[PDB]
RNA sequence: AAACUCCAUAUAUAUAAUUUUAAUUAUAUAUAAUUUUAUAUUAUUUAUUAAUAUAAAGAAAGGAAUUAAGACAAAUCAUAAUGAUCCUUAUAAUAUGGGUAAUAGACGUGCUAUAAUAAAAUGAUAAUAAAAUUAUAUAAAAUAUAUUUAAUUAUAUUUAAUUAAUAAUAUAAAACAUUUUAAUUUUUAAUAUAUUUUUUUAUUAUAUAUUAAUAUGAAUUAUAAUCUGAAAUUCGAUUAUAUGAAA
């Protein structure tokens, strides 16, 4: 009726050898799909951006002549000093030498 | 098709009465003329309800039997037409040309 | 149901003291299977806040340690009417 | 011992919060320890190898810390840190996507009229 | 609230006509775990029976014996399936692999 | 009415469907069986059976764990879940879902079905 | 507010050497309508007037975006940012587990039923779509088992081709022929009929015995087993035999 199953299997073996493909008549769980999978690690890790982006700190080491200053940090410092003067603040953190 | 048209024209009421509770008790109903679509619907509902009272498991067979009966004048909704027409004849007085 | 061909779920837990001595095995590994080797050993399985003691029977084999340490206790409606 | 993670890593260049730091650490450590998990999984689920090798591979695979699990990487809003309704196309949460689209930041997005 | 079946008028068993009660019993053979057999009187219509778990295979009654296999009912419940389901692992390799945990 | 293993049947019925309908352990495939083994043609009406055929069906069904016995298997398994002190055991005892179903809004079923001694 | 605008409409023009073919297509530009007239009738600020009648000419008929000022101290300090405060060996950081999932009566919004104007099985020169996705993928054919010729559905084995008007996801499905389909003695057998033959008419059986409890429904359970994951116990989806409740 159909081609002999042995003939089909032989053709499969020959083609697999030629094209560098795994051959498995029995159908056992070889777990080759566990290995033949792409490494997504680089893309997953490069998700929140480049950590080496230039930051305001480096503008002193680069172009030391220009006297930059950041409104955000000045606002933070002003708020801290205002809290101190108004009487509020942050309690002194006890150093590591305390407690057992 | 001619038999069906005649059956619809003979079984569909010519008048009908709607509620007008804006006036006085009993809704002060006035008979109101109907169009061909409305008359056909009133006839068809009766035809279908009379055909569903038959035995055949197939709606086509039941409906054909009922239409044959109406064609030979053995319908069971002629009395419904008659009651509606008599009610219109009774309420003729309430008619008020708006 | 975990596929059989994968093999039973086994986690590193101390058994050598459990057999040589009578020391019970206190653990939070609720997802581990009860292998035939644990029968007769005393376990203390974490339920969320306290460790429940259980002795392993020959019938428990194949189940999970967490099936005998209920995490939530029964509901009781206080009608007060 | 003043760092919240076993291995020191850099800081994301933009919006930073504690959950973003956790997720970033998990991402990076998975990147450096993704080969080990794949190899160990193949060894531990391969029938042809000895059962002792399979057992030891499975035990070590289980003993691996959490910060090298592919299952614990979650997508977060790179502009807000919010981890609900995050579009992968822009790595932005729903509201940040809306405001950036209306503001013109996104490269080619526009309001939908059709 | 109690349920009881009614008492019928007891038939009078006269003085001297009261016979003893000899229920029907069979000389049944009872096989223990070992090859030993005991003849006994039983009212069940079963002349032959064998036991799987009994005195002859109990540690408490058999202290001197070195080896003593235990067994339970068969073809009932999910017994022994925890072993039948896993064929890759089979019996000393596991004993060696259970050497130590190295945890502290 | 015809009788097989003391169950009243109807002559209009088909054996292949009626066996599954009115036996605890019979269904599609196991009812195609029995019929196939005894040679009854696929759509016999059970009013066409001879007495030898009736007793052959009776014997074949008696050669299976069909009714009562299967109920015993299920009851024994539930009883074992209770005996071993399993979560599923107390769900069965308390008449609550045992396959991880939310109980907050609707568990109307298994309140009247789950129990230690199930049908 | 209307227009302007986007998706749609028609026409043209331009690109494609029609083997990225869908030229019956794709998308760049322009035109068109927020439609014109002609006689009719009521009318009426008289004709310069509308509402209709509808000969005519036109392809021409939709959709969504846009929802002002003021307010309801409406919701949002849990998208993020913030003033005052309030925690600083905690109210700030990590991991193992357990919470969010519990269940007496309530209440929303949905899914699936309760049969014959309606639900299953088959339809290989494979009846007929649109819009999307695929480098943090995709899975054609083929071969194995559940299950025996197949096929169909579930899993594995290999992975072809394509980072894509080309491969793939993917032979849309309902319709439409056919078979069946309990309540239904409205049926099925046995013989006889004969010009209804896939069929009807006889005489017998199909009668615990005509107004609801299946060959509808698939909730609830038992047991194999399989996906994904380090890992489904508390808690994930799957086929298989059994279970077959309420309606
Ligand atoms: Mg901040
Ligand atoms: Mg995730
Ligand atoms: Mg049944
Ligand atoms: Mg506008
Ligand atoms: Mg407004
Ligand atoms: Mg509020
Ligand atoms: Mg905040
Ligand atoms: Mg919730
Ligand atoms: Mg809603
Ligand atoms: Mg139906
Ligand atoms: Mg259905
Ligand atoms: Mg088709
Ligand atoms: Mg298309
Ligand atoms: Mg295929
Ligand atoms: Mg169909
Ligand atoms: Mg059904
Ligand atoms: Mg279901
Ligand atoms: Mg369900």
């Amino acid at each position: 009726m159909n081609v002999p199953k042995a003939r089909l299997l032989k053709v499969a073996e020959l083609s697999a050898k030629i094209f560098d493909q795994n051959f498995n008549p029995s159908g056992i769980r070889t777990g080759s799909k566990i290995l033949n999978e792409r490494l997504k690690g680089p893309s997953v890790a490069s998700y929140y951006g480049n950590p080496d982006i230039l930051k305001f700190r480096h503008l002193k080491t680069l172009y030391p002549d220009i006297e930059f200053v950041d409104l955000e940090e000045q606002y933070r410092l002003s708020m801290v000093e205002a809290k101190k003067r108004r009487g509020k603040g942050a309690p002194k953190k006890m150093k590591k030498d305390a407690a057992a | 098709i001619q038999a069906l048209e005649k059956s619809l024209d003979e079984l569909a009421p010519l008048m009908m009465t709607k509620t007008f509770n804006t006036g006085v008790a009993k809704a002060s109903v006035i008979p109101v003329p109907l169009n061909k679509r409305q008359r056909n619907r009133i006839a068809w509902n009766w035809i279908v309800q009379s055909a569903n009272q038959r035995v055949s498991s197939d709606f086509a067979v039941r409906l054909g039997e009922e239409l044959t009966a109406i064609a030979k004048g053995t319908s069971s909704a002629f009395e419904k037409r008659d009651q509606i027409h008599k009610t219109a004849i009774a309420h003729r007085a309430y008619i008020q040309l708006k | 149901s975990r596929s059989v061909w994968k093999g039973p779920n086994i986690v590193p837990l101390p058994i050598r003291e459990a057999m040589t001595k009578g020391t019970p095995i206190r653990t939070n590994a609720r997802a581990a299977t009860i292998l035939p080797q644990f029968v007769g050993l005393k376990f203390q399985i974490h339920n969320g806040k306290e460790y429940v003691p259980i002795e392993i029977s020959e019938d428990m084999v194949g189940h999970k340690l967490g099936e005998f340490a209920p995490t939530r206790k029964r509901f009781s409606y206080t009608q007060t009417k | 011992g003043n760092f919240r993670f076993p291995i020191k890593t850099k800081l994301p260049p933009g919006f930073i919060n504690a959950r973003i730091l956790r997720d970033n650490f998990k991402r990076q450590q998975f990147k450096e320890n993704e080969i080990l998990v794949k190899s160990l999984k193949f060894i531990a689920r391969n029938m042809n190898l000895p059962t002792k090798l399979r057992l030891e591979a499975q035990l070590k695979l289980n003993a691996l810390p959490n910060y090298m699990r592919s299952t614990q990487i979650k997508n977060r809003c790179v502009d807000s840190g919010h981890a609900r309704f995050v579009l992968s196309d822009f790595r932005l949460c729903r509201y940040q996507f809306r405001e950036n689209a209306l503001k013109g930041n996104l490269p080619g997005v526009k309001k939908g009229i059709w | 609230t109690r349920i009881t079946l009614p008492r019928r008028p007891a038939k009078k068993i006269q003085l001297g006509k009261s016979r003893p009660a000899i229920y029907h019993q069979f000389n049944v053979k009872m096989e223990l775990s070992d090859g030993s057999v005991v003849i006994r009187r039983s009212q069940y219509p079963k002349g032959e029976i064998r036991l799987i778990q009994d005195q002859r295979n109990n540690p408490l009654w058999n202290p001197s014996r070195d080896d003593l296999v235990v067994v339970d009912a068969n073809s009932g419940g999910s017994l022994d399936r925890f072993n039948k389901r896993y064929s890759s692992l089979f019996s000393t390799v596991e004993l060696s692999e259970e050497n130590k945990k190295k945890t502290q | 009415v015809v009788h097989i293993l003391g169950k009243g049947f109807k002559g209009k019925e088909v054996i292949k469907i009626a066996l599954a309908s009115k036996f605890y352990g019979i269904g599609k495939t196991t009812a195609e069986k029995i019929c196939s083994k005894l040679g009854l043609y696929p759509w016999m009406r059970m009013h066409q059976l001879s007495e030898p055929q009736i007793m052959s069906i009776a014997s074949e069904l008696s050669t299976m764990t069909i009714e009562g016995d299967a109920r015993a298997i299920v009851k024994d398994n539930i009883a074992l879940k209770r005996k071993i002190g399993s979560y599923s055991g107390m769900r069965h005892t308390l008449h609550l879902p045992v396959r991880g179903q939310h109980t907050r809004n609707n568990a109307k079923t298994a309140r009247k079905l789950n129990k230690i001694d199930r049908r």
